[PDB]
């Protein structure tokens, strides 16, 4: 099939800043190219057909070109109601492709997390398995490093994490870090930290708790 | 008496698909070898009869077919195949008995900005029948209003511009399309 | 004005069929093109198929033979047949029709609000909602434990919080449920002073939860 190659896979911009986006085909699809923009949880709108041509309402700030394999988007300056997920689209060459899409983000300053520490319920404990959390809440640029430390024993493979969307107002990013445990394992040590690691640190951060 | 394929292969102008040119051709000899040795074609390519025996084979008349499509369009032009050029514009039966006939024309039928003559049929009610042919250019109702002559919402132009432009890919070049169609009937066309 | 809703969708398990169905209202769906297209989980967007108007359908190089498209044009509805389901088929899926450009005329393709489905074969459990206790400002958490499958709602204090509270995503175990959890963030001030409750959504098994925090 004619693949789609699209790059950047990530791109993050201060508002202003011109933002040029690329989909190379693996064979010729002259200007039958399509770019889409889908914002977090909607259905994707049609922005730029033929390759070059806008559709009804779009600004004039959204323009793109190319005519064959490669093919580029461009937002001359870029603003907060233009971050969303833009995919491109061939569709001459049947079977139809898409491309994987690239997120823009918004660019703030550096914003360090605010740590917090959730030991177990005692519900959780009676019903047979432990839970403990860990919360990095507001912070930025979204790399963060959350260890786990029990009893001041490196842990590795008991923890799973999830990060919110860029928020709307101080477009920072929130963590979520979950170790679980049998009971048996929870009731079997004391002490539970969690280590947290972002560029906004001048020392590692260590939250902790006993049982 | 010679069959005239000249004037059907060699003519300085051809046709849109949508308005796809017949030449009926009976009453006549031909060296179908000719044709078939040419370098000049790209596809040849033939159902129910080989190039290589057709000058010893007779027919009751042959219809010779012909119009531009894009190279990558060429595969419609087979029995079978399904898309917009075979739905919509120019359909070959099931139980097609000729050949095909491709070569690439961008040298003739290309132009610098795009061609805006050759066009094809982008919409219709419901598929050609075999052989059909529609030369309309009705304001086509895609909605619940009707259109009265006036192109806007849900009311299409029913034809698109090819655009062939010099600088396309070889698979969006302008190619030339000849089919031959053999008949058989009683009582005509044979070899040398 | 134009409008496409799409409906037909829940779980499913491996080797079985689903309809979907997608109304319109604008333009007769038998005299248009249309496409259907898919939406993996929180991953990139996928062509499935496409029927011209006429008759002649073309479906992608994986749904092809597993999957069908057809239409109805008395209630004027789309229709996405979908048999012998993988898990690799387990995404959300949407109804469109091809934008036009014909002779001086442009318009843009519309789009439906997008049905989602899952193929994965599990039993429908409910959430246990378990509290995250509390100890310049602090927080506590209420966190959905659990369930299948997606999707889940959440909100706290029946509304009446608004900011300063994130729902992570959800993310799917080994055991074959998912999990997930809200924070909210508040002055030591107000310990016991204001409400702390959590509000817990789950259509697929009907089960509503309202849990409260306090610490302890
Ligand atoms: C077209 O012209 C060439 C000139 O070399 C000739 O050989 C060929 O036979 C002509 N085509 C037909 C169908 O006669």
């Amino acid at each position: 099939d004619i693949q789609m190659t699209q790059s950047p896979s990530a791109l993050s911009a201060s508002v202003g800043d011109r933002v040029t986006i690329t989909c190379q085909a693996s064979q010729d699809i002259n200007k039958f190219l399509n770019w889409y923009q889908q914002k977090p949880g909607k259905a994707p709108k049609l922005l730029i057909y033929d390759a070059s041509n806008l559709e009804t309402g779009v600004p004039s700030r959204f323009s793109g070109g190319g005519s064959g394999t490669d093919f580029t988007f461009t937002i001359s300056s870029l603003q907060p109601e233009d971050i969303a997920t833009y995919y491109c689209h061939q569709y001459d060459n049947l079977p139809r492709t898409f491309g994987q899409g690239t997120k823009v983000e918004l660019k703030r300053t550096v914003a360090a997390p605010s740590v917090f520490i959730f030991p177990p319920s005692d519900e959780q404990l009676k019903s047979g398995t432990a839970s403990v959390v860990c919360l990095l809440n507001n912070f930025y640029p979204r790399e963060a490093k959350v260890q786990w430390k029990v009893d001041n024993a490196l842990q590795s493979g008991n923890s799973q994490e999830s990060v919110t969307e860029q928020d709307s107002k101080d477009s920072t990013y929130s963590l979520s870090s979950t170790l679980t445990l049998s009971k048996a394992d929870y009731e079997k040590h004391k002490v539970y930290a969690c280590e947290v690691t972002h560029q906004g640190l001048s020392s590692p951060v260590t939250k902790s708790f006993n049982r | 008496n010679l069959c005239p394929f000249g004037e059907v292969f060699n003519a300085t102008r051809f046709a849109s698909v949508y308005a796809w040119n017949r030449k009926r051709i009976s009453n006549c000899v031909a060296d179908y070898s000719v044709l078939y040795n040419s370098a000049s074609f790209s596809t040849f390519k033939c159902y129910g009869v080989s190039p290589t025996k057709l000058n010893d084979l007779c027919f009751t008349n042959v219809y010779a077919d012909s119009f531009v499509i894009r190279g990558d369009e060429v595969r419609q032009i087979a029995p079978g195949q399904t898309g917009k050029i075979a739905d919509y514009n120019y359909k070959l039966p099931d139980d097609f008995t000729g050949c095909v006939i491709a070569w690439n024309s961008n040298n003739l039928d290309s132009k610098v900005g795009g061609n805006y003559n050759y066009l094809y049929r982008l919409f219709r009610k419901s598929n050609l029948k075999p052989f059909e042919r529609d030369i309309s250019t009705e304001i086509y109702q895609a909605g619940s209003t009707p259109c009265n002559g006036v192109e806007g919402f849900n009311c299409y132009f029913p034809l698109q511009s090819y655009g062939f432009q010099p600088t396309n890919g070889v698979g969006y070049q302008p190619y030339r399309v000849v089919v031959l169609s053999f008949e058989l009937l009683h009582a005509t066309v044979c070899g040398p | 004005e134009v409008q496409l809703v799409q409906s037909g969708g829940d779980l499913v398990q491996p080797g079985g069929s689903l309809r979907l169905s997608c109304a319109v209202s604008g333009f007769t769906v038998s005299r248009n093109y249309m496409t259907w297209v898919r939406q993996a989980p929180g991953r990139g967007l996928e062509w499935v198929s496409l029927i011209y108007p006429g008759g002649s359908a073309f479906y992608a190089d994986s749904v092809k033979g597993r999957f069908t498209i057809s239409r109805d044009n008395s209630k004027n509805t789309l229709y996405l047949q979908m048999n012998s389901l993988r898990v690799e088929d387990t995404a959300v899926y949407y109804c469109a029709r091809d934008p036009v450009s014909t002779g001086h005329y442009h318009d843009s393709d519309y789009w439906g609000q997008g049905t989602l489905v899952t193929v994965s074969s599990a039993s429908t459990k409910g959430p246990s909602v378990f509290p995250l206790a509390p100890s310049g400002t602090a927080a506590l958490g209420c966190l959905v434990k659990d369930y299948f499958p997606e999707p889940v709602t959440v909100s706290w204090n029946s509304g009446a919080l608004t900011s300063g509270v994130h729902t992570f995503p959800a993310v799917l175990q080994s055991s074959g449920l998912y999990s997930l959890s809200s924070v909210v963030t508040v002055p030591s001030s107000s310990l016991g002073t204001q409400t702390y409750i959590c509000n817990v959504n789950h259509k697929p098994s009907n089960t509503k939860v309202d849990k409260k925090v306090e610490p302890k």
